[PDB]
């Protein structure tokens, strides 16, 4: 996508000077019960070379849920970026309510965004094929993260459905060496996580490269303002 | 109709609150940062994983008495200069 002059303009306005706390997009918008928000300060973490913060990540993951529904793409559940550290630190009981009113096992793909010491990565849980994969643009392994996530699934299933998983029919993958790393910039780690999640959620092979990130950051500022993926 | 709510920090601490079910949660949030010496912009309040906004009310988010709110620090890798 080469961008419109007006697109460019609105993107430059959203990233330029003004009140850091000014709310630029909310999903669902006023009046709705809370309510993801993006302020000017958060949307500035999309300036090139800046690291994305949790508010950008969660807002974008959520646009993927809406988009998947509108396009006939697979049923997508995305967890908060706060879900995994809370589960790692405090166990199933601490997060059991974070799926209230949802039957996780009637979805098809689950995305778990993972913030690690200094970078973003992603776990995809593919319910159709009983598979978990850890995608990390700095090439780290996450078979530990995955096993914690699989345990959570058995714990959800036993609690919410009173049934057990057979964890033997379930399998971990970490990517092979050339399935898209870039360790040169953990600045772009959050963009990789969001694009990984965008393609994975559509069953689309992951073919973009590092060269596209600056354009993807500008596109994502417009997507967030307009709550619509391009 | 006051409701008690628990606010749980990541350092394990727990600050209790009694508050009107139709008062905006911002009153709660500000008291919390001031008390903990925290910066509002650096922290997130969540109710079972979902955003609570200053403008939100407990009734509007259908909290019940005794419920727990989490506070998390922002997650950001780095600082560009």
């Amino acid at each position: 996508l080469e961008l419109t002059e007006d697109m460019e303009k609105e993107i430059s306005n959203a990233l330029g000077h003004g009140p850091q706390d000014e709310i630029l997009s909310s999903a669902p918008p006023p009046p709705a019960k809370g309510g993801l928000r993006i302020t000017r300060g958060d949307i500035q973490t999309l300036k090139n070379y800046h690291w994305l913060n949790d508010e950008v990540i969660n807002f974008y993951m959520n646009l993927l849920v809406e988009r998947n529904k509108k396009q006939g793409y697979p049923a997508l559940h995305v967890f908060s970026t706060f879900f995994y550290p809370k589960l790692k630190s405090g166990g199933y009981q601490a997060v059991k309510r974070w799926t209230k009113g949802v039957n996780l096992f009637e979805q098809e793909i689950i995305l778990v965004p993972i913030h690690r010491k200094v970078h973003w990565s992603l776990v995809v849980i593919d319910l159709r094929k009983k598979c978990l994969k850890y995608l990390d643009s700095m090439g780290q392994k996450g078979h530990r993260i995955c096993e914690i996530l699989l345990q959570y699934l058995q714990d959800e299933s036993k609690t919410k459905r009173n049934s057990d998983l057979n964890l033997l029919e379930w399998t971990h993958h970490s990517m092979k060496p050339h399935e898209i790393p870039q360790q040169l910039n953990g600045s772009d780690s959050g963009m990789f996580t969001c694009k990984y999640a965008d393609y994975i959620s559509r069953d689309k092979p992951i073919t973009f490269t590092q060269h596209q990130m600056p354009l993807f950051r500008k596109k994502m500022v417009w997507e967030i303002l307009h709550q619509q993926l391009l | 109709d006051h409701i008690n709510l628990k606010v749980a920090g990541q350092d394990g601490s727990v600050v209790q609150f009694k508050i009107k079910r139709h008062t905006p949660l911002s009153k709660l949030m500000k008291a919390y940062c001031e008390r903990q010496g925290l910066s509002m912009r650096q922290i997130r309040f969540r109710f079972d994983g979902q955003p609570i906004n200053e403008t939100d009310t407990p009734a509007q988010l259908e909290m019940e008495d005794e419920d727990t709110i989490d506070v998390f620090q922002q997650q950001t890798g780095g600082v560009y200069l």
